[PDB]
């Protein structure tokens, strides 16, 4: 989508796997706050949006 | 003084995959690769 036009998207329930995800070529950062990158496999959500 | 090569995890120093964090009491200093130890990539 575009920036102005940009797609609601929610994640519904998932057995989320992370050690998969960050080797993936559009998912080798994690430049933020308030989550921990080592601690994702461990945590749990209301839900992800 | 160590001698080491990271992909771009320069974020950081996944590197789980050989613990040397930000905490740890040090200088970093850094340069990129893509000029001497490098090819077309």
């Amino acid at each position: 989508a575009s920036v102005y036009a940009w797609n609601r998207k929610r994640i519904s329930n998932c057995v989320a796997d992370y050690s998969v995800l960050y080797n993936l070529a559009p998912f080798f950062t994690f430049k933020c706050y308030g989550v921990s990158p080592t601690k994702l496999n461990d945590l749990c959500f209301t839900n992800v949006y | 003084a160590d001698s080491f090569v990271i992909r771009g995890e320069v974020r950081q120093i996944n590197i789980d995959y050989n613990k040397l964090p930000d905490d740890f009491t040090g200088c970093v200093i850094a340069w990129n690769s893509n000029k001497l130890d490098s090819k077309v990539s």
